[PDB]
């Protein structure tokens, strides 16, 4: 009926063959007659829930329900480009003999991420190029590339006829200044991967400098993104109109991700169904089967968002998220404070 | 000082003011707009004679 | 290396310019398989190089 | 001349493998079953490790010394 | 050593010749189900005109050898055909044809339409507004004529 | 005293592209700073400036006397200047990425609830716009559900404000009018507008852009100033591009495919003008061909088959564009009129045309043939520079 | 080059800039963008009233 | 001259047997010339003679066998990613562009001392290439990047 | 020096409030967007950017009756502050039950 | 005479005058200023004399 | 007849495909001259139409 | 039944050019001179 | 009580130029009491209808029966007995055209009423009585409840 159709609308979005329909968020006041869409922190709370599926190092993923999607966009973009971070921006080079260009070594080094907790730090203030114990940290590389005293006489490969030709991060040693050494235990300042590979020498050559790690935004420069992938995904809800069996279910497991189409045997005819949606990826390849397009229906929940963020491993996701939160916080606090000075 | 032309183009009309094909105005785009602009619902309508 | 490779195999006219004929600057038929059709020189060298 | 540290699109540290992946072309690994095991599901970290081309060896085979 | 910026010219290796009109943030730009975010964005109404189809085929092409990790051929009155790539998009799981679900990065809500996503070889040319810029005070004159 | 101060905000300065044909080549407009490095305007003016954005360089002069700064001012104004003198048509206008954006708002089709379609009000209020009220338009359909058209969000763009005195009026045909409907098309193709309110027909090159008269902005520009026109279209050049963005609009590999039935249609309409050319060759070779009035036997036999092929071409792209779906970007491009038409469409689609050159087909190079892969004095279409596959399918040699 | 046209009917001047050009649909129409750098240059000569 | 595959009653003179021992090393390009199995054709020449483009082209009356087609483009076309599916005009615009294009010049590049050298930081091989650039070793030395 | 407020015009009418705000991006305008849209005595509620080379925003809010504007404005702060909080404590509950359970 | 001169290919299509089938069409290729081609519709049954772009 | 270890020795790129002198430490390339071919008949029209 | 066609016939194309095709043809010109 | 018109129509055809759009449809209706010809432009999507449906239609000047004219704007979270709460479709629209019929070119009494509901048409054709109380460019709102 009508009011089929109106739910439809106002929950679910409808991806057809040619376009995607529904997208608008509408439960607003006013907007529907028969319903009172204004706003209840009670509701709210009672239809929101945070449920994590898989959570490791380097990566989390999590279901939101309740949420919309101008507040899930804003977490997003708030962790992709307003979660500070410690990355190098000053480079002191000392008699650099490597043939990597100087302006383009200082570039990779610039993208390295740094274990350090942001936290512990503050923004440096403009100016004061020198840097105090605060609100810095300084990274000494100093690699020399000779010829192996002992060698065999062909030594085709690089890695027997020279030693440190290969200049990984592993190679640089944090500094510490002032109190660091203390409040930092030995282990917890270092490269993030210790596998990167900065540069290549030969024997002669020499690659010698320091690095003023300060903190930073993603918005300012993307070496300051602590998420390497930080999004997310509504979650697909398909549904089958018809009873689909027969060999065209065959059909319908190939149409669909492996994972999210499972097929039975009821009474000895076979018969496809829905085991896990979340799995499904959307490539709307039912639409090339003529018969099955009259039978499905793709959707997306618009109130059930899957977050997956991937972290470079300066710090766990989680702690990414709550950071997050928490620089939207802030700014509400300050938006609020210039509101209160106003008046 | 000899003179080309008496009057330019015979009329002495702007090309770039020109709002019609060759023609200064339109009438019928012109009545209409009149008409849409200033509706007046308190005055009668007029006959031929008037 | 792909504009010192292109240019190695370079050809000019004899013409040089002298008059717009616009015959010459045309694509011939004899030009098959031993001449690019596609490649030339964007502007008043296109069809004489 | 040298693999990137982290890729264009998404910004993944993909450089620190670049030398695995090597190592993954000098076993019987394809370049399918390689990228795969490097925990590469985007495409664009594929394309980076493909389509990079290792020219720092000629241009070492060129240094002074 | 020089960033792109505003004004840089870019080629597309189908003579679609472009210039860095606006430089947008990561945040801003949209992104995939998986979270990609495509890096150029083109305008896809130079497409009618141009009849650059070539450049269509080169993106599916390019996108299913990233996917499979395979070379594609485009060689001229040959290459790999339509089907091959379409039949690979479809093994991986994508869209057999290029448009996928697409979320928009500033509002958060998912398009109308989908959106064509592809790697593509771009190739930067010399032509940069650095070296093009070109202001004149009053400055010197010729011995000749006083002019500049 | 005299004081050389910087190039500020407001000053009026010159802008000339080096390739001067007509005098809107050369316009005086409003000086704004940027950090950025380019000379950035409006797209509106691309049209006089003959401009594409492919690494063109462009001069700027600034002149030094305050009678050139206001004669620039006046007689160069970019709102003062915007039909040119040879015919009076309009040449700064909308322009592509405009007139699609334009025409997707103003389908029928679009429907936006009251935050979507406050944030595209609200996203053209910006400069001199900021100290006018919205006067949000009341909905059409409110009792299911509150939405507003987009015909009434692109009226908001010719009367914003209440205070607004513009009172646009418009009544003409569109580029796809049936020429029966008269404001009652299938197609909805009448554009209608009465007070600054768009009420029926779908915006489009016809109406929004420089071809010619009949032009929303020229009536603006004629009606109530400059001023107006200049505001509403910088409104629309504001606005066009948030809902562009918000809503999406891309083609794919898919949006040019050819159909089944129109490959079946292809192949026999191929096989029919083959037959009848040659039908032809027989004819003209071996026996008397009927020999068109006022022309030889072999041009008449040119003639034909050019005939013949051009039918082939026409009948595919009609046969193309019946079975072409809408939301199709290039179909929907060419029914707005932004860019391209139905030729190249079929053209990419359905069938190439015939090669001609100097309005004739392709000349024999080499002896009696154009290329030695056919048969000497052979008239065969394909032999002489007809294209039988498409873009898509791939052109032989 | 001569002297009629070279110097007499087209010359060169000064305060003037060529710069590459770019989209911008946030500017009005009768109003342009200019670098910082090229407005660090060209000049106007302003005369001090009250 | 180009060189052309001789056909004779409706058969081309090379066969499958012939290109494995190409391909193994037995013989070579002057093998072929000698054999009678591929030859040079003048353009006055070639005038007077037949030409195939593929085998399913091939008729009664053909003398000779095109190699193979794409040898039709040059250098710089070579480059172009299916080239045939795009218009002429696009076609010469991009060779004129590749003909600018910034990129690797060779592997002396950092001691060679030019007025003016443009280099790319990240050079990226093409995603779809063409046999040309195979040919050319040019996927050795690209002048661009896949984004 | 950050967010500033504007009139609609020399009336200085309170129904009609633009608010500049500097320093800001679109994640926290649409999220006030959002979260004052809801406000059943909100007539028009609009952010946009003046231009991508600075970083502020002007937002309009015109009220139903004789609101100042500027009271919504503060009760969609709040809500949203509650709202983050809310999310907040729910992101941390969940990640301290998913790491108790996983042992 | 009528039947030599209509020795072209487009019938039964719609001219953006009088919308009407009959229709005599001339497509052009040589712009390389304006990328798109360019159309010349001649529209004439009852001897309209239509002549465009 | 060099290996590209001996190209590496004399600072000379192996892919570099030469066919360029080299004076005064510029690179010069004579480009392929085009020319009617000589010792044969050519018949035209004239001028004037003969 | 279609007549075979050769499917490595492209490689008669790199045999050509180890001896001849892109810079041979002036390397050839000046050795002869 | 401002009814100007009150009728009920029975749809004769759905789309007699085929599916044209998505969400809208040109209905043709035609009355059973008077003979009231009707070109609809509707959303389907949110009020779908049938070929063999019949709707009660009422074109009123206001909303509002109790006969206040105070129409100057329309908040829809306003809660007050009203005519939508008796009705199950109702668009607000703008009477902009009357024009008469021109097939009977002597002794004419047919008129039709041209009706923008935001671009949806709506053109009222039947004898000038029933008409009575029409005029152009006047704001009026629509109401429709199908009925068995
Ligand atoms: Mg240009
Ligand atoms: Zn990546
Ligand atoms: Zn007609």
């Amino acid at each position: 009926a009508a009011s089929q159709a109106v739910e439809e609308m106002r929950s679910r979005v409808v991806l057809g063959e040619f376009g995607v329909r529904n997208v608008h968020t509408t439960d607003f006041p006013g907007n529907y007659s028969g319903y009172d869409d204004a706003w209840d922190q009670d509701r709210f709370e009672k239809n929101f829930r945070v449920d994590v599926v898989h959570m490791d190092e380097n990566s989390l993923e999590f279901d939101m329900v309740g949420i919309d999607a101008a507040i899930a966009n804003a977490f997003r973009r708030i962790l992709l480009a307003e979660v500070p971070t410690m990355a190098v921006e000053k480079v002191l080079v000392y008699n650099n003999t490597s043939i990597v260009q100087d302006e383009i070594l200082a570039h990779r080094l610039g993208l390295i991420p740094i274990h350090a907790d942001p936290r512990l730090f503050e923004y440096r203030n403009q100016g004061d190029e020198e840097g105090t114990e605060i609100d810095t940290l300084q990274f000494r590389l100093q690699v020399r590339c000779t010829r192996n005293p002992h060698a065999a006489k062909d030594s085709s490969d690089p890695n027997e006829l020279y030693v440190n030709h290969k200049v990984y991060t592993r190679h640089m040693t944090w500094i510490p200044l002032g109190n660091q050494a203390d409040l930092f235990p030995e282990g917890t300042i270092r490269p993030v991967h210790d596998d990167i590979l900065i540069a290549q020498l030969r024997p002669g050559q020499e690659i010698d400098l320091l690095m003023h790690c300060v903190k930073g935004i993603g918005k300012d420069h993307a070496k300051f993104s602590p998420v390497a992938t930080a999004s997310y995904r509504l979650l697909p809800d398909i549904t089958l109109l018809e009873p689909v069996e027969g060999e065209a279910a065959e059909e319908l497991s190939r149409c669909f991700s492996p994972g999210v189409i499972e097929v039975q045997e009821v009474q000895g005819k076979k018969v496809a169904r829905v085991a896990n949606p979340r799995l499904d990826t959307f490539s709307r390849e039912i639409f090339r089967n003529e018969k099955l397009k009259k039978v499905v229906r793709l959707a997306r929940v618009r109130d059930h968002y899957i977050f997956s963020v991937e972290s470079t491993g300066v710090l766990p996701p989680d702690v990414l998220v709550s950071e997050a939160i928490k620089v939207l916080m802030g700014k509400c606090r300050r938006f609020l404070d210039e509101l209160d000075a106003v008046q | 000082g000899d003179i080309i032309q008496f009057i330019y183009g015979g009329d002495g009309l702007d090309p770039a003011a020109m709002e019609g094909k060759d023609e200064p105005l339109e009438f019928k785009r012109v009545l209409d707009n009149i008409k849409a602009v200033f509706p007046c619902p308190s005055e009668p309508a007029l006959s031929k004679n008037e | 290396y792909i504009s010192a490779l292109g240019m190695m195999t370079r050809i000019s006219s004899q013409f040089e310019k002298t008059r717009k004929v616009s015959g010459p600057r045309s694509l011939q038929p004899s030009q098959w398989g031993m001449l690019c059709p596609s490649d030339t020189p964007e502007g008043e060298a296109c069809g004489l190089v | 001349m040298i693999i990137p540290v982290r890729c264009f699109t998404c910004g993944k540290i993909v450089g620190n493998k670049w030398e695995a992946y090597l190592g993954l072309l000098q076993a019987e690994y394809t370049e399918g079953d390689a990228l795969d095991a490097l925990g590469l599901k985007r495409y664009c970290c594929r394309r980076m490790l493909l389509a990079h081309v290792d020219l720092i060896e000629k241009l070492l085979n060129y240094a002074p010394l | 050593t020089r960033r792109p910026e505003i004004g840089d010219k870019f080629s597309s290796r189908h003579g679609q010749k472009g210039v860095c009109g606006l430089i947008v943030p990561q945040e801003d730009m949209p992104f995939c189900d998986s979270g990609i975010c495509p890096d150029i964005i083109m305008n896809p109404h130079g497409f009618p005109s141009r009849m650059t189809v070539g450049k269509l085929i080169e993106l599916l092409a390019g996108k299913a050898g990233v996917l499979d990790g395979r070379f594609h051929y485009g060689t001229a009155f040959g290459g790999s055909k339509v089907k091959d790539v379409c039949e690979d998009l479809v093994r991986h799981g994508y869209n057999y044809l290029g448009k996928d679900y697409v979320t928009s990065g500033i509002t958060g809500e998912p398009l109308e339409a989908y959106i064509y996503f592809g790697p593509v070889y771009y190739q930067k040319l010399k032509h940069m507004v650095l070296d093009k810029m070109h202001a004149r005070a009053r400055g010197p004159r010729a011995v000749l004529t006083r002019q500049p | 005293d005299i004081v050389e101060r910087h190039l500020i905000d407001g000053d009026v300065v010159l802008f000339n592209r080096q390739p001067s044909l007509h005098k809107l080549s050369i316009m005086a407009h409003l000086a704004r700073v940027k950090p950025h490095r380019t000379f950035r305007f409006n797209e509106c003016v691309c049209t006089p400036y003959n401009a594409d954005f492919d690494g063109d360089e462009m001069n700027l002069h600034l002149p030094q006397t305050e009678e050139a700064k206001a004669e620039a001012l006046v007689l160069m104004g970019t709102k003062a200047n915007l039909v040119t003198p040879r015919n009076g048509e309009p040449l700064i206008a909308a322009i592509q990425d405009f007139l699609t954006g334009a025409y997707l708002l103003t389908l029928k089709d679009t429907f936006f609830d009251r935050a979507k379609a406050c944030q595209i009000i609200a996203s053209i209020l910006v400069g001199k716009d900021e100290k006018i009220k919205v006067r949000l338009p009341p909905p059409t359909i409110l009792k299911p559900v509150t939405l507003w058209t987009g015909k009434q969000i692109f009226s908001v763009i010719l009367r914003p404000s209440d205070d607004n005195p513009v009172r646009a009026n418009l009544r003409t045909k569109g580029k796809q009018y049936c020429g029966k409907g008269e404001d009652l098309c299938a197609n909805d193709s009448y554009v209608t507008i009465q007070n600054s309110e768009l009420m029926s027909g779908s915006m489009d090159k016809g109406t929004l852009g420089s071809g010619s008269k009949n032009n929303i902005f020229y009536i603006l520009l004629r009606d109530w100033g400059q001023n107006e026109a200049a505001d509403a279209m910088s409104r629309l050049a504001r606005l066009a591009p948030v809902y562009l963005s918000n809503r999406g609009f891309s083609i794919g590999i898919g949006d040019v495919t050819p159909g089944q039935g129109l490959l079946k249609a292809k192949y026999e309409l191929l096989n029919a003008g083959y037959k009848k050319c040659d039908e032809y060759i027989e004819a003209l070779n071996t026996g008397k061909l009927q020999q068109q009035p006022g022309c030889t036997a072999e041009e008449t036999l040119e003639a034909l088959i050019l005939k013949e092929l051009s039918v082939i071409r026409d009948h595919a792209g009609s046969a193309c564009l019946r079975e072409l779906d809408k939301s199709n970007s290039p179909l929907t491009m060419a029914l707005c009129g932004s860019k391209g038409s139905f030729i190249n469409i079929s053209q990419m689609i359905a069938c190439v045309g015939q090669q001609a050159i100097s309005g004739s087909r392709v000349p024999d190079g080499f002896e009696n043939r154009s290329l030695p892969h056919f048969e000497k004095h052979s008239k065969l279409p394909a032999a002489k520079g007809f294209v039988a596959n498409s873009f898509y399918s791939g052109l032989t040699p | 080059q001569g002297r009629f046209r070279g110097n007499l009917s087209g010359k060169r001047v000064d305060f003037s800039g060529r710069t590459v050009i770019s989209p911008d649909p946030n500017l009005r129409i009768d109003e342009v963008a200019v670098p910082v750098h090229v407005a660090k240059i060209l000049t106007f000569p302003e005369k001090v009233n009250k | 001259c180009r060189p052309y595959i001789i056909v004779k009653k409706q058969k081309p003179a090379v066969t499958n047997k012939h290109m494995e021992e190409l391909a193994q090393g037995y013989r070579n390009f002057e093998d072929f010339l000698h054999e009678s199995l591929v030859e040079y054709l003048d353009v006055n020449e070639e005038n007077d003679c037949n030409i195939a483009l593929y085998e399913h082209t091939i008729n009664k009356d053909t003398t000779h066998l095109e190699i193979e087609p794409f040898t039709l483009l040059g250098v710089c076309a070579g480059l172009i990613p299916y080239p045939h599916h795009n218009q002429s005009p696009r076609n010469t615009y991009q060779c004129a562009m590749g003909k600018q294009a910034m990129g690797t010049i060779g592997y002396n590049q950092r001691n060679r001392i030019d007025t003016l050298m443009y280099l790319l930081a990240y050079p990226q091989k093409p995603m779809v290439k063409t046999k040309t650039i195979e040919l050319i070793e040019f996927e050795k030395l690209p002048a661009g990047q896949n984004a | 020096k950050t967010a500033l407020e504007m009139v609609q015009a020399a009336g200085t009418d309170r129904h009609c409030v633009t608010f500049v705000l500097h320093e800001e991006d679109h994640t926290l305008g649409n999220s006030l967007r959002y979260m004052i849209m809801k406000n059943p005595e909100v007539e028009f509620c609009g952010y946009t950017t003046t231009h991508p080379s600075e970083s502020k925003i002007n937002l309009r809010i015109q009220t139903r009756g004789t609101l100042p504007a500027v009271e919504p404005f503060q009760r969609g702060l709040n809500e949203l502050m509650n709202v983050c909080q809310h999310v907040l404590d729910k992101f941390e509950a969940s990640i301290k039950d998913y790491k108790d359970q996983k042992a | 005479g009528a039947a030599a001169w209509e020795n072209v290919d487009s019938t039964a299509e719609s001219c953006p005058k009088c919308e009407h089938p009959r229709a005599y069409f001339m497509q052009l290729q040589t712009r390389s200023a304006d990328e798109p081609m360019t159309t010349f519709y001649k529209c004439c049954n009852a001897q309209c004399g239509h002549r465009w772009r | 007849g060099k290996t590209p270890a001996e190209f590496a020795k004399l600072n000379e790129c192996p892919l570099d495909p030469g066919g360029y002198f080299i004076v005064k430490g510029v690179e010069k390339v004579i480009l392929i001259q085009e020319q009617l071919s000589k010792n044969r008949i050519i018949v035209e029209a004239d001028r004037k139409g003969a | 039944a279609p007549i075979p066609t050769v499917e490595e016939k492209w490689r008669l194309l790199p045999a050509f050019l180890k001896v001849k095709g892109l810079v041979k043809q002036h390397i050839d010109s000046f050795n002869y001179f | 009580a401002g009814i100007l018109f009150e009728d009920i129509f029975d749809v004769k055809d759905i789309d007699p130029e085929g599916k044209k759009f998505d969400r809208v449809s040109r209905l043709h209706c035609e009355s059973e009491s008077f003979k009231m010809d009707l070109i609809l432009d509707v959303n389907i999507q949110i009020y779908p209808v049938d070929l063999g449906d019949k709707f009660r239609l009422v074109i009123a000047s206001t909303l509002y029966e109790d006969g206040t004219l105070d129409d100057g704007e329309y908040n829809p979270t306003d809660d007050r007995p009203s005519r939508a709460d008796q009705f199950e479709y109702v668009m607000y629209g703008k009477v902009y055209r009357i024009e008469g019929d021109e097939t009977s070119t002597e002794a004419a009494t047919r008129l039709s009423a041209y009706v923008s509901y935001g671009g949806l048409l709506m053109r009222l054709q039947g004898d000038a009585n029933n008409l009575h109380g029409f005029e152009v460019d006047s704001r009026v709102y629509l109401l429709m409840k199908k009925l068995a």
